[PDB]
RNA sequence: AACUAAUCCUAGCCCUAGCCCUACAAAUAUAAUUAUACUAUUAUAUAAAUCAAAACAUUUAUAAAAGUAUUGGAGA
RNA sequence: UCUCCAGGCAUACGCGUAUAACAACUCGGAUAACCAUUGUUAGUUAAUCAGAAUAGGCAAUAAUCACACUAUAAAUCACCUAUAACUUCUCUGUUAACCCAACACCGGAAUGCCUAAAGGAAAGAUCCAAAAAGAUAAAAGGAAAAGAA
RNA sequence: AACUGU
């Protein structure tokens, strides 16, 4: 779950349980060259990759066995009429295995 | 997790979530819906209403049997407090 | 308030990241001694990067401190530190403490200090010594580095001897 | 200045009767227009080890009036070796013990190319084990020992019996007992404690362990036996052989103690590392003697021996210990019987690189003024109590 | 599964996939708390699936076949939402009296201003937590003359307002 | 150039290293004085229980290492008690050198790479590689093994090859020192070695890869050592001998390695018949390097009271076979 | 009838009148906008001078009675 | 493929998509070609590379292959004793011909390796003006070699 | 002083 509050832990505190999920991710094709079983996705930069391989094995019953991520920074060369620069979306690219 | 000294990473599994996955296996709600299905009047629930559904009925029974005082306020669903309770209304103190 | 790189918990001899702790108060009495005549040996003469003359490293008994160095202070050497004032003089040695009633008359000495108790606060500077003018009873006067000639009691303690660097006022 | 405390820190409402003043303990932040409130201590509700606080040593249950000193690795004696008898209550003999000396006058005893051998490992203990050009102490000590080892265990060819014996690894051995009501105790590590099925031959008979009663302990006013020593008030009284009982070898044949420091000044001098071998070695043997004979306090009828061997790669120190008595309350009588050889150099230097004086290579990458006997000496521990 | 991120091959290269119209709130309401938490991981599957052909469509810079169906799911997705909200707020303010759930009050701000303070939990008490008390929740002295330059600020917006009017006044007259 | 990790979690990382390295791994042991083999299990049983049970020792202050820490103290003890035991049999073991945790360093080439961006684009770039390897120990002699196998041996199974770069795998390149070592200098007389020991971490171990559901893994990650570790140190013998790429071995370099996860120990064989693996020097060689090795095994069950339960000689008999071998 | 150019009417403003006023998430004063401990935490002096006195020094405003008396290097 | 030139590669700092493919040929490059411009899409993958408990007791002796050897310029937490905790791999950085100098500046810019295997092109075309600038050469002479005052 | 296209 992204833009949510996540409650402090304590010792001997209740174990983290998220019951909706509100990370989106998207499937895409491998831009560069990757093994087949290596997968790549578009997640929310707040997302780790334990909750991804947590995610994948539990909503989608996808078994795991390597998780590889990186962030790719956003242009902001662009600028619109105004001569505002104009910064594209970052967005993290998950390699699963 | 937690960083200990030493700037090393120990995992607290209490703080990792754990998705919990509803089975969807029978279910009958789907992403989308009929055209044909009419749209219902909505109707929001509050807390006047969740009383008047859930503890008026109480209440009303035991007023007129006359077995209600303000000690046994809490039969009919108060909370003193919200701690104890995995999911607490307020604080809130659960993820989504 | 501001954290101190003095952060070293006991006194010790041993260069401190270095840095010796010295100590100012010449006749501490050491374990296993009475507050009265005792001797301690002159391990080491280093210098002090924090003060401007050397520090002798003085080895008494079951206790080792780093002190200033006087003019002729050097390694081996052994230095007495006595406390008790006697009817008459007690032999001086240079370097060693003593009350101002037991120093004679005319001796160079160093590392004074005005009240006693207040501490060695003057001829801790590099060929700097103080001169004892005069002597009577409990009462000793010493000509300190600022010229000011001052008037104490025979409680102060007073090391004999100019401090090392002897010809730093003959430098040319 | 001398500055009484430390330098570090150098450069009405409430009273008033029948009302209380507010505060801002409901803002729940400091505000400047309304008073500090009071503040009581707060509760976690659970314990944190990382803002716990040792309690003092008086506090704990544990806590013992009486002090019991505690001498470890890092404490040196100011005496030395006059403060260490004094303390084990031991008796001292020049020298190496008669036995240990004829053991490598055998012929059998000297490995084939021995002073070859050692050389070639002085060498690679130096130059050739890492890619270092210049290796430091802190590498070549631990590894010239455990080489030099290595060629006297390869000597198991000629000895068989070489096979009853085996070495641990860095044992803890201590011991309490009291000198003349003082508590004194031994904590020691390190070493690979040789140890062999059968106790290492006595060297002292029982007349001259009798003899030793005429020896006194050396005593030097002012200060006391306890000096640098750790005063410990909160104590458990131990006895350790550095092994667990039911261990095949249970008695120690040899006690080893390095000193790999490069720099002079990190190293302990040779007389406080003999100093601290005559305490550790002390207690290791009184551990075998209390269990053996219990806490009981005696002379031993059968004494028990055992061997130390100090180094730090250039000097190696020999020491063997004869335990005699079990009474050591007393500071007279029966005493233990210790012999020593000190200051025994396998090599005055030696280069790490050739030495290139003038276009003239006057240094080649070997030991200098190296001296065989000294391994010799080391040979004939080890050998001792097999041949 | 792997497939599940993907749509019906049958649908691959189609112009549209026929769907229906998007979940509305009373439908949701008359469901049940365990159905509404079933039926939210099914919408949500649907608009990851919707969302990973997306992106493959950006790669391959193509159409999305039937782009309302991303839109009909994320109506439906959020009207799950708010019905499940609504249950917990009215269950909320009954047991607590409470109209938010995180703890708040309005405090003013070292501007003058007063804002809605949202509270934070902390391991340690504000009173011994320096930091806290280091936060600054009070004003200066001199946001006085702020406050009477908001005020006059907030009345020559007024007058620039009937500025405003008056000149769109003109043009009607103009025009008409 | 890529830092090489001998022990490594990537899938098929023995297939990989093979494929730079042109190794073929047959799967078993490669084709082919008495010391009372019982005995041994009598010492290793008490060199087991002295290390667990006997020794005393301050307790690390970790918590996590105790694991670790306590497996290699009682595989220092047995090798220890096993060089001296054999001792007797064989001489050649006395001449021997053995090596407790020091480095094994390899550099080569394989494959190649053409920049696609900067000031050098399109200019074509080798693939650079090395490995560092530390064995827990190994057995270092001044004469070559019995060979296992002649030189020039051709088998159908044939090397990996990668369908992707290696830095699509975790592998990172970096500008540093080139090193060819074989655990001591040229100085020292032994230029050649018997044995090779390795202890697995326990993030590798068997329990945390079946967790992780890399259970098939566990002997790449076996392989995968193994391969490295003998392949950079017996090619750094042949330099020694002043064999190199162009200058390919006249005699083929054999020796062994075991690896050990603390209680499986497995077995492995490499002999080196190619030092040539760059372009040039790989033009013209039908010579392979050939790498045997054998499936992890259990050396004993349990350590119950002061006795250990359920020994298995197999894995000592092929320790014993090992340290008694001596060239012919 | 030519290229460069030019053409336009509202964007809004201004002054009085009237009126006072009392109306997403996430992150943040730590290093503001850094999801949880550190380190206690904080604005404001006659208003002056410039200026006038042709410089400069005491000094120099900021309904009728009446700019009158008084005050003032009796001068601005 | 030929002729010719000879500081190259990493990290730090800084920059922040200038990276790459495709499509454009108007603007930007201090002119074009070609792109560094314009538009579109892609990219940089880390348990290993990099960034992000407490209280007491107690420490004399530089280095220089540290040994000898001296010296003055003066140069070294640990470990013990107790208390407390009790099974961990996430997050973030990763592209580039790049930065500070108004610029695709001429200079400024920390460190390691290494000196060509790495890295490069002085020629927009034609003519062979004079004059001017730089370089080389001198019959005989030698201020109209490097020594003295 | 020599030296050299100064």
């Amino acid at each position: 779950a992204r833009n949510v509050l996540y409650p402090l832990y304590q010792l001997g505190g209740p174990q983290l349980r998220v019951f909706r999920t509100n990370f989106f991710i998207q499937l895409v094709r491998p831009g560069t060259a990757q093994p087949e079983d290596t997968v790549q996705f578009r997640i929310p930069m707040e997302m780790t990759r334990v909750d991804l391989r947590n995610y994948l094995e539990q909503i989608y019953n996808v078994p795991v066995a390597a998780v590889r991520t990186r962030v790719q920074h956003g242009s902001n060369r662009r600028r619109d009429h105004k001569n505002v620069r104009i910064k594209k979306p970052d967005y993290k690219v998950a390699y699963v295995q | 997790g937690i960083y200990t000294s030493d700037r090393k990473f120990v995992q607290i599994k209490e703080m990792v979530p754990e998705f919990v996955v509803p089975d969807l296996t029978g279910f009958k709600l789907k992403p989308y819906v009929n055209y044909r299905a009419p749209a219902g009047i909505d109707t929001p629930l509050t807390a006047k209403a969740l009383f008047q559904e859930t503890v008026a009925p109480a209440i009303e029974k035991d007023f007129k049997e006359g077995t209600f005082d303000a000690n046994n306020l809490e039969k009919y669903g108060f909370e003193p407090t919200q701690e104890g309770k995995l999911f607490q209304l307020y604080p809130k103190n659960f993820p989504r | 308030k501001f954290v101190s790189w003095k952060s070293r918990t006991k006194y010790t001899v041993k260069p401190v990241k270095n840095y010796r702790m010295i100590d100012f108060l010449r006749f501490r009495p050491e374990k296993e001694k009475a507050p009265e005549p005792f001797e301690e040996k002159v391990v080491v003469v280093r210098y002090d990067p924090c003060r401007s003359a050397d520090i002798a490293l003085v080895a008494g008994g079951s206790r080792k401190r780093w002190i200033i160095a006087t003019e002729n202070m050097k390694a081996g050497d052994t230095i007495l530190n006595s406390n008790h004032i006697g009817r008459m003089a007690v032999a001086a040695q240079e370097g060693d403490a003593h009350p101002l009633g037991a120093l004679p008359v005319g001796t160079l000495i160093n590392n004074v200090e005005s009240e006693p108790g207040r501490g060695a606060q003057y001829i801790r500077a590099a060929g700097t010594c103080g001169v004892l003018l005069r002597k009577v009873n409990g009462t000793a006067i010493i000509q300190l580095p600022s010229k000011r000639q001052m008037q104490v009691l025979e409680s102060c303690t007073a090391t004999v001897g100019r401090v090392s660097n002897v010809n730093h006022n003959q430098r040319v | 200045a001398y500055e009484w405390g430390v330098r570090s820190t150098r450069k009405r409402v409430y009273e008033i009767p029948g009302l209380e003043p507010i505060t801002y303990e409901g803002k729940k932040h400091f505000v400047p227009w309304l008073a500090r409130p009071i503040f009581p201590p707060w509760e976690r509700g659970w314990n944190d080890p990382r803002f716990h606080r040792a309690a003092p040593i008086h506090e704990q249950t544990l806590y013992k009036e009486e002090p019991c000193y505690i001498f470890h690795q890092r404490c040196r004696l100011l005496e030395g070796m006059k403060q260490a008898l004094w303390l084990t209550k031991t008796k001292l003999i020049e020298g190496l013990p008669k036995k240990v000396l004829s053991l490598v006058d055998d012929p059998a005893n000297h490995i084939e190319n021995q002073e070859q051998r050692v050389l070639d490992i002085i060498s690679h203990a130096r130059l050739w084990h890492s890619t270092e050009d210049i290796p430091k102490r802190e590498t070549y000590c631990p590894l010239i020992v455990d080489s030099l080892i290595q060629l006297c265990k390869s000597q198991i060819l000629k000895h068989p019996s070489l096979a009853r014996r085996t070495s641990a690894q860095n044992c803890t051995l201590a011991t309490t007992w009291n000198r003349e009501s003082l508590l004194l105790q031994v904590r020691g590590t390190s070493s690979t404690i040789l140890s062999a099925k059968d106790p290492l031959p006595v060297i002292a008979s029982r007349e001259e362990v009798e003899a030793t009663r005429s020896h006194v302990l050396e005593t030097f006013y002012p200060i006391s036996p306890t000096i640098d020593l750790q005063e410990c008030h909160v104590y458990e009284v131990k006895d350790d052989t550095g092994f667990q009982e039911g261990y095949p070898y249970p008695h120690p044949h040899t006690l080893y103690f390095l000193e790999k420091a490069n720099l002079r000044p990190q190293r302990f001098l040779p007389e406080q590392l003999r100093a601290k071998m005559l305490l550790f070695a002390f207690a290791n043997a009184l551990a075998q003697a209390r269990l053996l004979y219990g806490n009981t306090a005696k002379v031993l009828e059968q004494p028990i021996v055992v061997q130390s061997v100090g180094t730090d790669g250039r000097v190696f120190q020999f020491l063997v210990l004869q335990l005699n008595t079990t009474d050591l309350a007393s500071s007279e009588g029966v005493k233990n019987l210790v012999w020593t050889d000190s200051d025994q150099l396998l090599y005055r230097h030696f280069w790490c690189r050739p030495v290139i004086k003038k276009k003239v290579v006057v240094e080649p990458v070997g030991p200098v003024d190296f001296q065989p006997e000294t391994f010799r000496k080391f040979l004939a521990l080890y050998l001792h109590g097999v041949v | 599964g792997l497939e599940e991120f993907f749509d019906d091959p049958k649908n691959w290269g189609e112009e549209k996939v026929k769907s229906g119209a998007s979940w509305t709130c009373q439908q949701l309401r008359n469901k049940s708390n365990e159905d509404l938490h079933k039926l939210w991981y099914v919408l949500l599957k649907e608009r990851n699936m919707l969302l990973t052909l997306e992106q493959e469509a950006k790669r391959q810079r193509l159409p999305m076949p039937s782009p309302e169906r991303l839109e009909k799911v994320v109506d439906s997705m959020d009207n799950v939402d708010k019905v499940v909200q609504e249950r917990e707020d009215a269950l909320r303010l009954l047991q607590t009296g409470q109209e938010k759930p995180r703890p708040g009050a309005w405090r003013r701000d070292i501007f003058g201003r007063i804002v809605w303070h949202k509270f934070k939990q902390w391991p340690i008490p504000w009173y011994l937590n320096k930091r806290y008390n280091r936060r600054r929740f009070f004003a200066m002295p001199y946001v006085d003359r702020f406050i009477r330059l908001r005020i006059e600020k907030h009345a020559r917006i007024e007058a620039r307002k009937r500025s405003l009017q008056k000149k769109k006044e003109k043009i009607l007259h103009a025009k008409f | 150039k890529y830092v090489v990790h001998p022990q490594i979690s990537a899938l098929n990382a023995d297939r990989w290293y093979q494929s730079f390295t042109k190794t073929v791994f047959v799967s078993g042991l490669p084709p082919a004085p008495s010391l009372d083999l019982a005995a041994l299990r009598a010492a290793v049983c008490d060199c087991i229980l002295q290390e667990q049970v006997y020794v005393r020792r301050r307790r690390p202050r970790s918590l996590f290492d105790r694991r670790q820490a306590l497996a290699s103290s009682i595989l220092d003890q047995v090798v220890r008690t096993l060089v001296n035991l054999l001792a007797p049999l064989n001489p050649v073991l006395s001449t021997a050198a053995l090596d407790c945790k020091r480095s094994v360093d390899f550099y080569w080439l394989r494959g190649e790479e053409r920049i696609p961006a900067g000031h050098r684009k399109g200019h074509i770039d080798a693939l650079r590689y090395q490995i560092n390897d530390k064995p827990h120990n190994q057995i270092r002699i001044s004469k070559q093994l019995p060979e296992f196998v002649p030189l020039d041996y051709s088998i159908p199974t044939e090397i990996p090859v990668m369908k992707c770069k290696p830095d699509k795998l975790p592998l990172f390149r970096r500008q540093y020192e080139n090193s060819i070592f074989t655990g001591s200098k040229t100085a020292d007389p032994c230029c050649y070695g018997h044995t090779q020991f390795h202890l697995i971490p326990d993030r590798l171990k068997r329990e945390r890869l079946i967790r992780q559901n890399q259970a098939e893994q566990v002997e790449a990650v076996f392989r995968a050592n193994a391969i490295a570790s003998l392949f950079a140190w017996t090619g750094a013998q042949a330099m020694y001998q002043g064999f190199w790429s162009e200058a390919d071995v006249t005699r083929p370099f054999v020796s062994q390695a075991v690896i050990t996860d603390g209680k499986y120990f497995s077995f492995f064989c490499y002999q080196l018949n190619t030092l040539a693996l760059t372009v040039q020097a790989d033009q013209n060689n039908p010579r392979k390097n050939l790498c045997w090795g054998s499936q992890s095994q259990p050396l004993y069950e349990t350590v119950e009271d002061n006795d250990v339960k359920g020994f298995d000689d197999g894995t000592l008999l092929q320790i014993v076979h090992f340290l008694l071998n001596k060239p012919r």
